[PDB]
Order: C-alpha cells, then sequence, then structure tokens
C-alpha cells in the first residue's frame, strides 16, 4: 500500500494523485493539515500523517519525478533534498 | 474578451498530441522596481520556476534586480505535455496562474509562440 517515490521515476503527476487517495490523503489545495495533499501545476506536496516529519515536496518534468526535497509548507523553506521517500497510507485502517 | 476556463482548456486542446507548452502568470510586466517584496511572496508560495528578464531563474536562488530597470517576472506555473487526460490539470494550472497574476495567463507553446488569455 505504501507510495514509493524517487528521483528519476516514472509516473505521471495524476497517477500519484490517483495512489495518495487511494491510501486515504485528500486534496486540499485550502489547508496544510496532515493526511492531505495539495497541487501546484508540476508541483505536488504531501503533509504525512506522521506528526514530526516535514512535508515533502514532489517536483516532475513531464512523467518523471525530478527533485523531492523536505520543505516548511508555512513559509516555502527548503530543509532537506532527498533521493528516495516513501509514503504510507493516512489511516493504519484502510 | 473574457474567456471561459472552458474556452482556454478546449484552446490548448486543438494542439497535436506530444505538444510542450508552459503555462505562465504575467505577474510583473515592465515595471521598474527590485520587486524584492513580490519575489519573496511568490518564493513563500511554493513556486519552484520564474522568467525574470527572459531568464529562467530557479527562486530561493538570491535573486536582486536593479530598481531603476525595468523588469518582467512570469511565474511558471506548470510545464504540460497535450496527452490524454490533461484536460482537469490544464484547468487547474490555467486557474493559479489567473489568480496569480489577477485574470491574465500567458501560455508559451514550445516549438511555436505565445498564447495569451484573459
Amino acid at each position: 500500500l505504501v507510495v514509493s517515490l524517487r528521483v528519476g521515476m516514472e509516473i505521471e503527476r495524476n497517477a500519484l494523485l490517483r495512489r495518495l487517495v487511494d491510501i486515504q490523503y485528500d486534496r486540499n489545495d485550502i489547508d496544510f493539515r496532515r493526511g492531505t495533499f495539495r497541487v501546484r501545476g508540476d508541483v505536488v506536496e504531501i503533509f504525512p500523517a506522521s506528526r514530526d516529519e516535514h512535508c515533502i515536496r514532489v517536483e516532475f518534468f513531464g512523467d518523471e519525478i525530478e527533485r523531492i526535497r523536505e520543505v516548511d509548507a508555512l513559509t516555502g523553506e527548503v530543509l532537506g533534498e532527498r533521493e528516495h521517500v516513501a509514503i504510507f497510507p493516512a489511516s493504519h485502517f484502510v | 474578451s473574457h474567456m471561459t476556463i472552458e474556452q482556454m482548456v478546449d484552446r490548448l486542446l486543438s494542439y497535436p498530441e506530444r505538444t510542450k507548452m508552459q503555462i505562465l502568470a504575467p505577474i510583473v510586466s515592465g515595471k521598474k522596481g527590485t520587486h524584492a517584496k513580490t519575489l519573496e511572496d511568490i518564493r513563500k508560495q511554493g513556486y519552484v520556476r520564474v522568467r525574470i528578464d527572459r531568464e529562467m531563474r530557479e527562486l530561493t536562488g538570491d535573486i536582486e534586480l536593479e530598481k531603476n530597470k525595468k523588469h518582467s517576472i512570469d511565474v511558471v506555473v506548470d510545464r504540460i505535455i497535450i496527452k490524454d487526460g490533461i484536460a482537469a490539470r490544464l484547468a487547474d494550472s490555467l486557474e493559479t496562474a489567473l489568480k496569480l497574476a489577477d485574470g491574465k495567463v500567458v501560455v508559451d507553446v514550445i516549438g511555436e509562440g505565445e498564447l495569451l488569455f484573459s
């Protein structure tokens, strides 16, 4: 059920979106809350269900992930750069 | 004159499959100033790529503009390819750009020119 993401991974943006919805993340372009994601063109930001985790920013170029960063969603600040990340379901009840 | 989102999306869908396009928010056009506050707000809103004076530049690159010279700044909202199912994504990206640039959007068709909608 985990959604694995890595730089250079071939996946369409909307394919990632569907998979996130499948694991109980809601699209919320109007909130920063945990267990949702927001979409800004070819950038998808995922606010993990886990406390103490950072927002994950996934940058697409066509059907390829080009960059994955840990960010502060409130300020846009980049806190880390990643090769591989994994998103687990928003609830343990799936 | 005042196009609907449906009209905008259907225009882009008239291009051949595989056509590359960049959806731009023309936030500043031919205006003097450093535009420091503008660049800060757009960086804070999580945008990555901008076109500043015809140069593609990244935000958080420490951008400084000469105050007494005119500048143009476009936010690169999305970079898409015409293909099956893109309709909703085009709509969303066009809407995002229109909100950013107070009702104007620019679509750069790679290999062709630009389309201005409003």
